[PDB]
Order: C-alpha cells, then structure tokens, then sequence
C-alpha cells in the first residue's frame, strides 16, 4: 500500500541491473505518481513497466546510461529491438506493503536481441521441472499438459524457423539479378520433393511449412527498400520479370496457404498411428477417411500421390517394426497386420465406391508385396507350429531321428 | 576471464537474495562455485536455479515447498563468458516468485501479450501465423486459467474464430464435469451450479449475443448443452436436500429404513449401490470387532447381522403394505457370513 517504498525498491533493482543509480530512475518512477499509486494499490494496471531504450552505444556496454533516450514507465512491456524492459508485475490482488517486493515482482531483464530466444527460453526451456515436480506432487490433471508443452515446443520450432546515374545503375544490377534468380528458384520447390524412399506423411507438412517460411522471408525482404524506390526511378530491365514473378508468387502463396491450413486439419486424427499399437490403426481408419473424404470435396495429383504413398509407407514401417522385436506371438502379429492391410484396402475401395456414387497404384504395389510376403510366412509358421507338438515326446521308440529331419528342414 | 562473470553474478545475487552476510562463503564454497564454473565452461549448459528461502540460499534445480522461497534463473546465452564482448548484458537474468502457477497466469495475462501485439505490428508475421499465435496464446490463457482453481475448487471472421474456439474448449471442460455417494452428489450439485452461473453471467451473455451477430451453426449446440446443464443442476440440488458399540446403534438403522421409507415415498440403481455402501460399512465394523470368548463375540456379530436382514424383510413387508437388491445384499453380506461361520464353527 506504500507507493514510495516499492518505488525505491524498483529503483534499487533497476539500478542494480541497468546502472542508472538515483537521478532519472527515481525521477521517472516518481513522475506521474498518480499512476504509480494506481498500479501498486489500486485497480487498473497489473504492472508498471519501465523500459529503457538507447540511441548511442546500442546499449551494449549496459553498465550505465544517460536519459537522452526516452524511457517509458508505461503499462505495456513492449518487445521492440531497442529497449530493455522491467515489468515488476505484482503477485498480489491488492498491493500490500508488508510483503516484500522481490518475492512477487519479477524483474523484466531482457536480452536486446529479438523475439526468438528469450521467450522460448522463458516458456519451454526454463520451466521444465516445477510442473513436472507438481506432476510428482499430486495432480490428476496430468492429461493434455504434456502435449501443451509440445505446443510450446512447436512455438520454439516456428520462432527458430522464422526469426532466423552510373552508381545507381550499378546498385540496380547488384540487387536485382540475385533476388530474381532466388525467387525463380523458390518457385520450383514442388519438383525436388518427388524421389524414391519410404518417407513419412508428416514430412509433407514440414515441407509445406518450409515453403511458408521462405515465402514470408522473401516477401518481407522485398517490403534495401531504397532499392525498390530505385526500381520505381529506373522503370524508364527486370520489371517485366518482376511483374511476372509477382503474379507467380501470389498464385503460389495462395495455394500454399490453402494447402497448409487444410493439411493442418488432418493432423490430430493421423497422429495415433505414428507411434501407437498395431490394432489402434484399425479403429483410427474410419476417422481418417472421414477427414480425407471431406477434404477432397474441396481441392489434386500432388495431394493424391504424396498423401497416399507416404501414409502407406508409414503403415508398412509401423507393421514391420512392431512385428520385429516366439511362435504364437508372431503368428498373432502377422494375422493382425494382414487384417490391417485388408481393412485399409477395403475402406479405400468403399471410398472409391462412394466417390463414384455421389457426383490406386501405390496401394497396389506396396500392400500387395507386403501381403504376399506375409501369407507365405504365416502359412510356414502355422505348419511349423502344427509340427511342433511332436517336440517333447522323445521316449517313444520311433520319434528320434524323425525330428532331426524336421530340424534340418527348419534350419 | 571468469572473474568479471563471477563478480557480476555475485553482485546480482546480493541484489536479488537480499541477505547481508558472508553466507556466499557459507554455501558456495562447497559444490557451489565449482558447479558455477563448470556451468559456464561446458557445452549445452543452458539452465541454473537459485532458491532464496527467506535468508538461506540453494544453488540447485529442485523446488521445495518451503514458504517464502524466491527463484532466480541464470543462463549464459553463449557457451563461455567472453573476455572481449561484455557479459553484463546477460540474456537470462531472471528473478521470480514463490508460487509458479500464479506467476504463469500473471505473465500470461499481463506482460507477454505485447509479444503477441507489437511484433505482429512490426515485421515478420502479417500472415496466417499472426492468427495462429493469437489463437493458441488464447489457448495458453484458457489452460492456465482452468487447470488452476478448477483442480482446487476480415477482422470479423477471426474474432469469431477466437470467440468460438474458447467455447469449444470450455464445453469440452463442461462435459468432463458431467462416503463416496454423498460427497459425490454434493460436489456435483456445487460444481454444476458454479458452472451454471459461469455460463449465465454477464460477459458470457454478451459473448453469446456478439457471436449471435453471426448466427451460423454453433449456437444451437450451446443451447442444447445449456439444456444439459439446468435439469441436472436442479435435480442434484433436490437430492442434496434429501440426504441431509453398534449394539447401542441399531435404532439408527430404523432411521435408515425410515430414510428409505421417506425418500422413496429417486432411481433404483443408486439405491442398490447405497445398500452396497451400507454393507461395506458393516463389513468394516465386523472386522473392527476382531478360544472360548470368540464364539460369544461371533454370536453378537451374527445377532447384529440378523437384525440387519430382519430390517430388510421389514422394509420389504412395509413396502408391500405402504427384487435384485435381495440378491446383491446376499452376495456381499453372505460372502462375509460364510467366511466367519467357517471360522466360528
């Protein structure tokens, strides 16, 4: 409830961090003391953030600074390139003077570098154990929190992805040729992604995400701006090429955005089969065809080829791995896997029946070779296990070397 | 040199721990400053915790539940502390508060929506990614709001997206919310009334009408889910108002028959399962009771049991005057009765 005591506590802490000892730190926290009272005790402000910019040394020395720059003891703690913050958001509904200031007001000390590193550090990296320790310390609310921190991880992924006259004629040639060639390159990303490998369908989503990130980077890079103004001056060599590339870039960007958001809708029902159990995919497949069937009521060859070949690649990967880690277990797993392939083909043929009703090369090749190399081996093990009941009646006087014939046949 | 980093971290620790003493030598002189120097001189080392228990210090990672603790986090952005370029501007110099979940809620709703707003205003993300970061920061807000407390007790389209996504999630939370029996139904009445005026309050009403400037599909679904809320709420209230050495306390069992007399003059399955609860109390008492006295105490034990089954047939005859439950009471209580007939004989 005491404005001045917490004012001088934040003066001392912002001096110990910043180096502005007494004069303008205390003057700026003193100035407009109605709001300084109206954050601490009263309603309205839930923090009073002193941000301090710099204009001469780019704040690199950090030991101390003049106040020629404009510091803002403003309500918002903004994230620009230039000002180091202190928020002192208070963890008390009413400002109580008796409670100390450094046990509820967290300091706002911020690296002068931009929005990549500090925020992912403060969200994902630093806070790893306490919730987990609180996971250890008695909660039922364990569910959906692990994937909540996987959402923090994908924040980290996307911020790492995204944040990372003769003289005039010379400048025009110097900044055009390079960037036009790069744009022409980036309009060929659909071609270097058709290759021979058992690849997984999430790499599709990641390829489209890289297309998004590079499109955003180039379109921001063009929006250096003096060279655009130089282009406007120099229309009276690349400007035919620039309007052509602009039309190409707009069409590519629009189809990329539509593809990314619709391919993003698919993820929560294709997700169980990447790492789960072999029988789970059987139940997942009706949901999977509800998703795919609704999405081809909208938008073709690239979707069909990449989606179906890679998803069937992943089914082969999961079945073959989950079998490889004896007899009754193996025969059971082969029965389960053949039933999985059978229900997949059955539901795709039902899908083709519906697709014909209302208004498959990869499947053929991949599951036909898998199912034939499973029928042969499942019949071999059924025969072996049917001959395996012989294996312990060793005292009958006519089953001694007979089993060694069976042993050679096995071996 | 390591000395500029050492004295910088020392002056920061004297700033943030605020205990004037030579205690820096009393704790750090063991594993402390060696762990600090190996933290600063090794690759991949990205975190450090120091806890201030009022006056005491601990350089660690594991947070204890001791009150008045304070948290400071140290991270070198670089793998060493460089002699050439200054280390005073350390990328992570964090001081925090005792309770973590309150701070995460406060940081979500106070200090880091500027990261959502102003970098969106400046370069980098004018695309669908701005809509994405707004929506899942709203998800952050909703989650940190609900998982605390509930455990313990062109513009038009995107604004519609936010103000419909938060109710998709909150309805998932609501449908999750639809003496074990007594406390179960008391909790159900209390929680469902509390959510029922979490849904009929002012700002929710304005949100429903602002959304009803679109009138597309979702709002009949929230109408039907409110229909789910209200009847269960009132009926839970009704049965909560209804529900409000054993040799000395057989007359209490008359009270029990009278409760069944008075209540049923609800639904049958919970009635039979309440009888199961009564029988598990009776087995609790009949283990609480325990070579010639043993027959006497087991005679008393069967005597209480036959008053119990006699009150059952009294309730049956008075029901006739004013079928599976017999089999159920037989199952539980007769399993017990033959356990101790065997031991008594």
């Amino acid at each position: 409830m005491a404005l001045d005591n917490r004012h001088r506590l934040i003066v001392g802490k912002l001096a110990e961090a910043f180096g502005l000892p007494e004069n303008v730190i205390e003057k700026t926290l003193t100035q407009d003391k109605q709001a300084v009272n109206s954050f601490f005790t009263p309603a309205g402000p839930p923090s009073l953030v002193f941000v301090y910019q710099v204009k001469e040394d780019k704040l690199k020395d950090g030991s101390v600074g003049p106040v020629d720059n404009k510091p803002t003891l403003h309500r918002i703690g903004p994230h620009e390139r230039i000002h180091n913050s202190v928020y002192f958001t208070r963890l008390n509904p009413k400002g109580i003077n008796e409670k100390t200031l450094e046990a509820d007001m967290g300091s706002g000390e911020l690296s002068v570098l931009w929005a990549l590193e500090n925020f992912k550090a403060i969200v994902s990296d630093l806070y790893l154990p306490i919730m987990q320790e609180q996971q250890q310390w008695g909660k039922m609310s364990t569910e959906y929190l692990e994937d909540f921190l996987s959402s923090t991880a994908k924040f980290g992924s996307m911020l790492t992805e995204a944040v990372a006259d003769d003289d005039t004629l010379q400048e025009m040639e110097e900044c055009l040729t390079e960037w036009c060639r790069e744009a022409e390159l980036l309009l060929n990303q659909t071609n270097k992604i058709k290759d021979g490998e058992e690849r997984g369908p999430d790499t599709e989503l990641e390829y489209w995400r890289t297309r998004m990130s590079n499109f955003n980077s180039i379109t921001e890079h063009l929006k250096k701006e003096c060279k655009l103004v130089l282009g406007i001056c120099s229309h009276a060599k690349a400007y035919l090429r620039w309007r052509g590339l602009d039309v190409q870039i707009t069409d590519a960007a629009n189809e990329s955005k539509d593809n990314v958001k619709y391919l993003a809708t698919l993820e929560k029902s294709m997700e169980p089969m990447y790492q789960g159990r072999v029988t789970d995919i059987t139940e997942s497949l009706p949901a999977l065809m509800t998703n795919v069937r609704m999405m081809y009521t909208i938008a073709t060859a690239e979707h069909m080829t990449r989606l179906f070949t890679k998803i069937t690649n992943q089914l082969v990967r999961r079945c073959k791995e989950q079998i490889m880690e004896d007899k009754v277990t193996l025969i059971g797993n082969m029965k389960v896997s053949v039933e999985l392939a059978n229900v997949y083909r059955q539901q795709y043929r039902l899908a083709k029946e519906t697709l014909a009703a209302q208004p498959e090369q990869a499947i053929f090749l991949k599951f036909d070779l898998s199912s034939k190399a499973l029928h042969k081996l499942i019949d071999m093990f059924t025969t072996i296990h049917q001959f395996s009941s012989l294996e312990q009646h060793t005292h009958i006087e006519g089953l001694d070397t007979m089993l060694k014939s069976l042993n050679n046949i096995i071996d | 040199v390591k000395d500029i980093r050492f004295d910088y971290i020392r002056d920061r620790v004297c700033s943030c721990l605020k205990v004037p003493d030579s205690a820096y030598d009393k704790l750090v002189s063991g594993d402390g400053r060696t762990s600090l120097v190996q933290f600063m001189e090794e690759a991949h080392t990205k975190r450090l915790l120091i806890m201030l228990d009022g006056k005491d210090l601990s350089a660690t990672v594991k947070p204890p539940p001791k009150f008045k603790k304070k948290t400071v986090y140290f991270l070198k952005l670089q793998e060493t502390k460089l002699d050439n370029d200054n280390i005073k501007k350390l990328v992570i110099h964090g001081e925090i508060s005792e309770n973590p979940l309150e701070t995460l809620a406060a940081i979500s709703q106070d200090v880091f929506m500027p990261v959502l707003t102003a970098p969106a205003n400046q370069q980098g993300w004018p695309d669908v990614v701005a809509k994405e970061v707004t929506e899942n920061l709203h998800k952050f807000v909703s989650n940190v709001f609900v998982t605390i407390g509930q455990m313990k007790g062109q513009d038009k389209i995107h604004i519609l997206e936010s103000a419909i996504v938060t109710w998709t999630k909150q309805i998932k939370n609501v449908l999750k919310a639809d003496l074990t029996e007594l406390n179960f139904w008391s909790e159900r009445a209390a929680n469902l009334n509390s959510i029922h005026e979490q849904l009929t309050s002012e700002k929710t009403q304005k949100v429903v009408k602002v959304l009803e400037l679109a009138k597309s599909t979702y709002y009949p679904a929230f109408q039907r889910l409110f229909r789910e809320v209200e009847a269960a709420q009132q009926e839970a209230n009704d049965n909560v108002k209804f529900l409000k050495l054993v040799d000395l306390f057989k007359p209490i069992m008359h009270t029990l028959m009278l409760i069944w007399k008075h209540s049923k003059s609800s639904s049958t399955r919970f009635v039979t399962l309440m009888q199961e609860i009564c029988n598990d109390l009776i087995m609790q008492a009949c283990k609480y009771v325990p070579s010639e006295a043993v027959d006497k105490l087991r005679m008393t034990l069967r005597v209480l049991g036959t008053f119990k089954n006699y009150y059952f047939e009294y309730r049956a005859l008075s029901m006739q005057d004013t079928k599976f439950q017999n089999n159920s009471l037989f199952a539980r209580l007769d399993s017990f009765l033959e356990r101790c007939h065997d031991m008594m004989d």
